[PDB]
């Protein structure tokens, strides 16, 4: 079943790889070459997680944890029950992600729209890679990566923060957090603004582009505009990770002390010490 | 590429528009001016700004809080200007160090903090009236003000409602750059690791969700800017090919889709729920849960791990141990 | 005794856990996901059914209709029935229901695929004071180009084949947002003008470069009914034509990129 | 501004928990080279002749030693505490039995403290043990001591700036921050926790739900106690040149067993050891030290973790002189 406007768009073409071979839909979902590769990686990855979980102490979903190898294995293969499942699942995750992104490119192409969504999706994939591949490579062991478990991943985040005494003072973290907050706030403002115009209440008239700009000129003395708030939203969201990635990469490879002590560059200048 | 989605290649200039509101037209001030460089990525026009009683009141109360905090920070460096500038991030106005319960603390141990908190609250309230009133004045719904009310409520939770519910002002957030950050750790430590608080989890899932949704939505509208997707209000009232394509992009990728109106509902909801969820967590903490990790253990959820170095008994529990 | 402890080994936070998931799923499923169905629904069947007997599910997933009262008169109610009439110049490539369709003619002129437009109203989008919103500078005489930017009037438009397609005669500005949305050009060897959205334009000091279509394809750009105003449907038609070129300007563009 | 790679990293918890030391090789090497200045043990002497309790006039702690053994101890003390000043820092050169110089009587108490540490606090110092050098590192005043108010520099051998001086009020917040690893924590963990045994370090509840009778109003500890424990923990971490995961799985700071490392139990004994040293050996020296050695409230300088460890998880990387100098402990009963 198709949306009422959908059929006219359901044309052949737009693929990156494979051409007509996988250029079809299954229900609402476009398939394509990268749909087939996404599914393959998902199937493998999930199956691997099931089989690893069944070799551990619990089936509770919150408590299950599939962990990387000991540091001493460095960058080599680990035995399956000592980190190898984790290595295997990581390769599957990355292939699923990349397949997902490239499939979004094909769908964009078929629709004649820009490729902005898949480009934006590269940001979280890049951050995953910072956490699980690039930092572990710089430190010399896969064992610096985070484990796959709903709660156990938080235990890794926690200990990693505390390894630098107070991670809140990491300058790259401060940027990332600022972007996280301002983005949440701006999504609320943008969402509320559009709804406030479309839904004035009480059988009143829907308002206009001019009322939108007037509202914010009045409230804060500036309005960015209808197209630009979308660019801004993409910029703010993206910079959560594009700035955070430097904070993560810095911790270990480029700074081994606590984060607060980093600010001695400011505090300890002889002029005012 | 659509270069327009990066920056405006050719800027327009024209006469300034003013939309009349029900009241307040004679309370706008400033003469608008234009920035060419700002106009590459946003509207070039800066100003004018609405004044009004509520924005004036917000500034009066806000300035007073700022002065109270500022003069206390200065006292902390014994009024040395150079050390103020140097030590700024480390300086703070703190809630009571001692336990007086809900008794109004002395000025030298929390009382100025409480006063600052009062003026800050009055300032947020006043700004809220501005945000709500401007909407009514321009014939708009009050969606922004309800979202803002939830952020204010959260600030009230960590500032004074939770303190009041456990019965101690000593639990409030300090004013200061590093000092407000240090509160986060003291609070998480006292209450048994905030990673184990479900509402922390929900708040995060929504905050990361806002990240996801503003990336996705912003990117979606840029990808359909060529068909006028940015003209969202008339896309709501008269669906165009822009938002047909947006909806189909998503339908074909994830199996389902929104409309150009409803995606803003999702964004508004996610944003709201960052603050609703955080507030519920804070209201439950200390009041009904003392240690979130232990609460998760009790309920069967915490992961457990083998010892790497040997398990280590509490020495206080050993025979013959001192206190 | 413990604050928060209840009968039967329950505690308050535990109950709130369940309540919060209920609130979340209720708002998501019952509210948001139904708002998501104000356009495009009910779904359309490849073979028979529809009207014969609509499924219960087709009613359950819809919200009650809402009516927008428009700024310049009239109202719009959503969701509502919007079957699409125009015979589609598309043919099935294979029998199975998710197989793609393919153009039977010139898809840019036929308006199929990424050359598709929506059935928007044949009304001119309006400013807050009721004037035509998107108008050329010859009409919007109180608007100008910012100092420091390129004035494209007089410049050649160079198409994807590298052949000059025509000459820019004007710019169409959005008087509500103060934003250029189209360039208007004279089409070489035809006796017509054509609009092009700025999103399809790479504006250089000495030319406008357009890769979405080839030079000879400018002759079939959809024509406006009136010289100095554009309807919402015309805007959709004009934008869709260039978008179609991205897939269809040459036979190679539909095929695998890599 | 930053520390160039590679980093040395260890593992202190189950794989995938991000637990371990993170270290800069050039810092480690510089600390090893500082610490390798520990003079070697003096040549062993034969035990012969009468105990010095019979030979000398005013020997009250080391009376059992033979003459050669005793002089060997005196030589080592001079190397360890006053090598620049020599024997006469403590002694009147014309009467070795005279107690007239204050460092003599303090040294005698130090001998007792040292013997107490190596005999009674083996749960902390094990068979590594301590000598005079562990704290003093070659100077009468040990480089890392604490007063009842924060002081800078941490190493009292560096010359202070005007603002670092304890009399410059405008510098107070920096004196606090540099003792708590540059944090803004508004607490001095030395006077609060290590000077004596009046306060409890623990701040986290040991039940899921709050207990009626200790969880409302004036029943509760103020949140300030949690900030103060965090300050202590920042200070301890920096004093050992380590991070939190050396002792804890941050999953539950409050939990022992599998959530804590053996180093955490060693640390717990260290707190008790330091309080003992401070209340029973060091604080009371204020009646013997000159005014010029006292802080502004009349207190003797006292010990913290750093006094011995000096930025290393074991003082002097685990170097020991325990079997070279058995007169410093452990001392057998009876
Ligand atoms: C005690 C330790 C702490 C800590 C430790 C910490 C560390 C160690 C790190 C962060 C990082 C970050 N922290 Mg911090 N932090 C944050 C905020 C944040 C983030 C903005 C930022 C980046 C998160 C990230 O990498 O996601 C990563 C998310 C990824 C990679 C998602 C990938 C998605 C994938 C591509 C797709 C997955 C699809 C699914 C499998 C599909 C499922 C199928 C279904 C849905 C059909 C706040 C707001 C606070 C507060 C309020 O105190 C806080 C406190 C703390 N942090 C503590 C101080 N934090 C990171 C940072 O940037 O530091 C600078 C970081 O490295
Ligand atoms: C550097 C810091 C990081 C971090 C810090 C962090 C914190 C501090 C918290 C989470 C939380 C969450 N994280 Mg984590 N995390 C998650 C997934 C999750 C969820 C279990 C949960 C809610 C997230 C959410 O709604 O996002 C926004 C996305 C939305 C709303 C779209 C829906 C996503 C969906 C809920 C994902 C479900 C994932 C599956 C359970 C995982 C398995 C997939 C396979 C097996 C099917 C993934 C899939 C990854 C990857 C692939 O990198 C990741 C990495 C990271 N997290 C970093 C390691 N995360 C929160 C939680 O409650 O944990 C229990 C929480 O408190
Ligand atoms: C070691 C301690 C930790 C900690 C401690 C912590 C605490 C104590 C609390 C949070 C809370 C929250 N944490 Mg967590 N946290 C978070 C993320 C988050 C947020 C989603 C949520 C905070 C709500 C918020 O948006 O504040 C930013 C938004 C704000 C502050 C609203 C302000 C709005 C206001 C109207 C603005 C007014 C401005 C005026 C102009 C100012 C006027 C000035 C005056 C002087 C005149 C992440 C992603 C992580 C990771 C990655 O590890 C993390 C780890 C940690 N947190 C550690 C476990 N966290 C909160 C929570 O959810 O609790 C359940 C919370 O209370
Ligand atoms: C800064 C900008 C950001 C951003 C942006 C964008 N985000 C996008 C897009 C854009 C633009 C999309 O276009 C794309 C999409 O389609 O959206 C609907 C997407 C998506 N964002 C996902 C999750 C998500 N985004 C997060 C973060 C950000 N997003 C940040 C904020 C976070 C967290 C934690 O913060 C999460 C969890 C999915 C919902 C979806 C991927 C589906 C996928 O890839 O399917 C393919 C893969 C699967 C369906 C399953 C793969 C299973 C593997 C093999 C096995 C599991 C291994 C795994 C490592 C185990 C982890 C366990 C865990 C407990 C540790
Ligand atoms: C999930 C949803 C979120 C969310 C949501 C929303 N957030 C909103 C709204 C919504 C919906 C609004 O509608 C409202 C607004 O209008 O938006 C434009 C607003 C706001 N979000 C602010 C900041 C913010 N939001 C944060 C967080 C989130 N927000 C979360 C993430 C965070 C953090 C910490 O994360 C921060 C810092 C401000 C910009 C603004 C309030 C201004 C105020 O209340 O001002 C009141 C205070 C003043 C006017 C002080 C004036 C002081 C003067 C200039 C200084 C005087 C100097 C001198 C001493 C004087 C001498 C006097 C002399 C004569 C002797
Ligand atoms: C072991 C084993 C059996 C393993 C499983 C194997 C497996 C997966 C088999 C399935 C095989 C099948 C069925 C098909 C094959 C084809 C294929 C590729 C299938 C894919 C199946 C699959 C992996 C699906 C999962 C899809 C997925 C990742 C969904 C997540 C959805 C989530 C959580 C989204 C988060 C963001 C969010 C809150 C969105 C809601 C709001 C929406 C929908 C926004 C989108 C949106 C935006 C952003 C606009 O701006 C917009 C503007 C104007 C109009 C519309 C929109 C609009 O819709
Ligand atoms: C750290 C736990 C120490 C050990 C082991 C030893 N001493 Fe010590 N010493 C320590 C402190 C904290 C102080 C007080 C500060 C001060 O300088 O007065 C001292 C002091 C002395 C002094 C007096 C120095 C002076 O004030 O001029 C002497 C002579 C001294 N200590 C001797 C000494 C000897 C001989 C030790 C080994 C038997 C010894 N100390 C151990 C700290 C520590
Ligand atoms: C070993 C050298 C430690 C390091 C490094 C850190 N901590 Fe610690 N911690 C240690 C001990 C021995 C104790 C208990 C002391 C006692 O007398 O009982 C603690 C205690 C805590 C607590 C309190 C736990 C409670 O039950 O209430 C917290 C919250 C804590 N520690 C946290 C912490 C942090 C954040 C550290 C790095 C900055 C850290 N500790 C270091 C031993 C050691
Ligand atoms: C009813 C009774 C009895 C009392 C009042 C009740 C009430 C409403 C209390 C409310 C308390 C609340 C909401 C407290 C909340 C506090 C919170 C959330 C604080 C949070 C963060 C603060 C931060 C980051 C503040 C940083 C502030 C600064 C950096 C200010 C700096 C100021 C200056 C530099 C000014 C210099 C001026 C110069 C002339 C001295
Ligand atoms: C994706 C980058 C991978 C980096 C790995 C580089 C080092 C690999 C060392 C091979 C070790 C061999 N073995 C059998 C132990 O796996
Ligand atoms: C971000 C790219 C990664 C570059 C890799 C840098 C090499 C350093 C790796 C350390 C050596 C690996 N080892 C042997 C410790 O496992
Ligand atoms: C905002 C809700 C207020 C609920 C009141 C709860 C009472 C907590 C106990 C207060 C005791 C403090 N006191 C009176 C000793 O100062
Ligand atoms: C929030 C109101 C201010 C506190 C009310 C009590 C008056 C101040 C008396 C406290 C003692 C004075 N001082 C400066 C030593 O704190
Ligand atoms: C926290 C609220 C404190 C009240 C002081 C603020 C006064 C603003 C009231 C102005 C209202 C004017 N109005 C009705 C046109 O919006
Ligand atoms: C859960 C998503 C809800 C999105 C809509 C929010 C509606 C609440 C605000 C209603 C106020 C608007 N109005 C028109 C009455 O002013
Ligand atoms: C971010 C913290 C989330 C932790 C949630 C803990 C859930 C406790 C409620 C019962 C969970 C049920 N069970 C037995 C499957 O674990
Ligand atoms: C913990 C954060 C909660 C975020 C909730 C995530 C909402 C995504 C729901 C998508 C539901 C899709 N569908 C088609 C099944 O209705």
């Amino acid at each position: 079943a198709l949306l009422s406007f959908e059929r006219k768009y359901r044309v052949r073409g737009g693929t990156l790889i494979g051409g007509d071979l996988f250029d079809f839909w299954v229900g609402p979902y476009f398939v394509g070459f990268f749909g087939v590769s996404a599914i393959f990686f998902i199937f493998l990855g999930v199956s691997l997680i099931g089989y690893a979980a069944s070799q551990g102490p619990t089936w509770d979903p919150f408590a299950i944890s599939i962990n990387p190898p000991d540091l001493k294995y460095g960058l080599g293969a680990a035995p399956l029950l000592e980190g190898g499942f984790w290595q295997a699942i990581t390769v599957c995750a990355l292939g699923a992600f990349i397949s997902w992104m490239l499939r979004e490119v094909e769908i964009s192409r078929k629709l004649g729209i820009g490729w902005h969504v898949p480009l934006a999706f590269c940001v979280p994939i890049f951050m995953f890679c910072v956490l699980q591949v690039f930092r572990p490579l710089l430190l010399g062991s896969w064992g610096h990566a985070f484990p796959y478990g709903i709660l156990s991943h938080l235990d890794w985040v926690n200990n990693f923060g505390y390894q630098y005494l107070n991670w809140h003072y990491n300058p790259g973290h401060m940027s990332s957090v600022s972007f996280l907050f301002v983005n949440a706030m701006a999504l609320g403002l943008h969402g509320g603004l559009i709804l406030s115009v479309a839904n004035p209440g009480d059988g009143d008239k829907v308002k206009t582009a001019e009322h939108e700009n007037q509202y914010f000129r009045d409230v804060v003395g500036y309005s960015i505009g209808a197209l630009s708030i979308h660019r801004l939203g993409l910029f703010l969201a993206s910079n959560i990770f594009l700035t955070g990635a430097f904070g993560t990469i810095a911790s270990g490879p480029f700074w081994t002390r606590g984060w607060p002590e980093w600010w001695g560059w400011w505090l300890d200048i002889p002029f005012w010490s | 590429a659509d270069y327009q989605t990066i920056y405006t290649q050719i800027q327009a200039r024209g006469p300034h528009i003013t939309v009349s509101g029900e009241w307040g037209d004679n309370d706008r001030i400033g003469k608008p001016f234009y920035s060419y460089w700002l106009g590459k990525i946003g509207d070039a026009q800066i100003g004018p700004i609405y004044l009004g009683a509520s924005g004036i009141a917000a500034f009066a109360f806000g300035a007073t809080a700022i002065l109270i905090i500022g003069f206390n920070m200065l006292a902390e460096v014994h009024f040395d200007p150079l050390q103020f500038f140097r030590q700024f991030f480390w300086l703070g106005l703190y809630p009571p160090k001692a336990q007086y319960g809900m008794g109004i603390p002395p000025l030298h141990d929390g009382g100025w903090w409480l006063m600052a908190g009062l003026f800050m609250t009055l300032s947020l309230g006043s700004w809220w009236i501005r945000v709500y009133s401007r909407a009514r004045a321009l014939g708009l719904g009050t969606h922004i003000a309800w979202n803002f009310a939830a952020a204010i409520f959260f600030v009230l939770c960590i500032g004074c409602i939770h303190p009041a519910l456990v019965g101690s002002w000593s639990e409030g957030v300090p004013f200061g750059i590093w000092p407000h950050i240090d509160w986060l750790t003291a609070f998480s430590i006292r209450y048994g690791n905030f990673y184990y608080c479900p509402w922390h989890g929900f708040s995060i899932g929504f905050a990361y969700g806002c990240g996801l949704l503003f990336a996705a939505h912003g990117a979606t509208i840029l990808a359909v800017a060529r068909f006028g997707g940015d003209r969202e209000i008339e896309q709501i009232t008269d669906r165009g090919t822009a938002v047909e394509r947006a909806a189909l992009f998503w339908r074909w990728t994830i199996g389902f889709n929104a409309t150009i109106e409803s995606v803003h509902r999702w964004g508004w909801f996610f944003s709201l729920m960052v603050m609703v969820s955080a507030s519920v967590g804070i209201l439950l903490t200390g009041t009904f849960v003392d240690n979130w990790y232990l609460w998760c253990v009790k309920h069967g959820a915490a992961p457990d791990y083998p010892a790497y170095l040997p398990a280590t008994p509490d020495p206080a529990s050993l025979p013959g141990a001192p206190k | 005794m413990y604050h928060g402890a209840l009968a039967q080994h329950l505690d308050i936070a535990q109950l709130v856990w369940y309540a919060q998931w209920l609130v979340i799923w209720t708002v998501v499923l019952l509210y948001l996901r139904r708002e998501d169905r104000r356009e495009g629904y009910p779904l359309v069947e490849p073979l028979g059914l529809v009207k014969l007997a609509p499924e219960d599910g087709q009613v359950y997933e819809l919200p009650y209709p809402k009516t927008f009262v428009l700024p310049h008169g009239g109202t719009v109610t959503v969701p509502r029935r919007r079957p699409e009439t125009r015979e589609l110049k598309l043919a099935q490539t294979d029998g199975f229901e998710g197989a793609p369709l393919q153009p039977t003619g010139n898809p840019l002129v036929d308006a199929v695929g990424p050359a598709s437009y929506a059935e928007r109203a044949e009304v001119v989008d309006a400013t807050v004071d009721g004037k035509a919103k998107i108008v050329p500078l010859r009409v919007a005489t109180d608007f100008s180009i910012a100092e420091g930017d390129v004035d494209p009037r007089g410049l050649p438009v160079v198409a994807a084949d590298g052949v000059e397609a025509g000459t820019v005669t004007d710019l169409w500005v959005d008087r509500s947002e103060h934003y250029f949305r189209y360039l208007e050009l004279s089409v070489a060897g035809s006796a017509r003008t054509a609009l092009i959205p700025l999103g399809f334009c790479d504006v250089k000091k000495d030319k406008i470069v357009v890769t979405s279509i080839l030079s000879d394809q400018f002759a079939n750009v959809p024509r406006l009914q009136s010289r100095d105003q554009i309807t919402l449907r015309e805007e959709d038609k004009v934008s869709a034509y260039y978008a179609g070129g991205l897939l269809y300007a040459t036979p190679e563009r539909a095929e695998a990129l890599l | 501004c930053f520390e160039p790679p590679p980093a040395t990293t260890t593992q202190t918890g189950f794989r995938g928990l991000s637990m371990g030391e993170v270290l800069h090789p050039a810092t480690v090497k510089a600390k090893k080279e500082r610490d390798a200045q520990y003079p070697p043990a003096l040549p062993a002497v034969k035990a012969e002749g009468p105990p010095v309790s019979q030979v000398y006039k005013n020997v009250k702690v080391l009376g059992n030693l033979t003459e050669a053994e005793f002089l060997r101890t005196m030589t080592a003390m001079t190397e360890w505490v006053s090598p620049e000043e020599g024997c006469t820092y403590c002694h009147d050169e014309n009467n070795l039995a005279s107690e007239a110089k204050y460092p003599y009587v303090v040294a005698r108490r130090m001998l007792e403290m040292t013997r107490a540490i190596n005999t009674n606090w083996t749960q902390h110092v094990a068979q590594t043990g301590v000598t005079c050098y562990t704290c003093h590192r070659g100077t009468p005043l040990p480089p890392y001591v604490r007063y009842l108010e924060p002081t800078l520099p941490l190493n009292n051998r560096e010359t202070p700036t005007h603002v670092e001086r304890v009399e410059t009020r405008s510098g107070y917040v920096v004196r606090l921050a540099k003792y708590t690893a540059y944090s803004a924590l508004n607490y001095d963990p030395f006077t609060m926790f290590l000077a004596n045994d009046k306060r409890q370090v623990r701040v986290v509840p040991q039940t899921a739900l709050p207990l009626v009778g200790v969880s409302r109003g004036k029943e509760r500890r103020p949140l300030s106690d949690a900030y103060a424990t965090f300050a202590l923990m920042m200070s301890i971490s920096d004093s050992l040149g380590t991070n939190c995961t050396f002792c804890h799985n941050a999953q539950s700071f409050e939990t022992w067993g599998k959530k804590s490392t053996p180093q955490r139990a060693i640390a717990w004994w260290g707190i008790r050891m330091v309080r003992d040293m401070n209340m029973n050996y060091l604080a009371p020296l204020n009646t013997v030290l000159p005014a010029s050695r006292l802080g502004r409230q009349g207190e003797a300088p006292q010990a913290d973790c750093r006094t011995c460890h000096q930025g290393v998880t074991k003082p002097l990387f685990g170097a020991s002189r325990l079997q070279d100098y058995p007169e410093l402990g452990p001392i057998k009963a009876a």
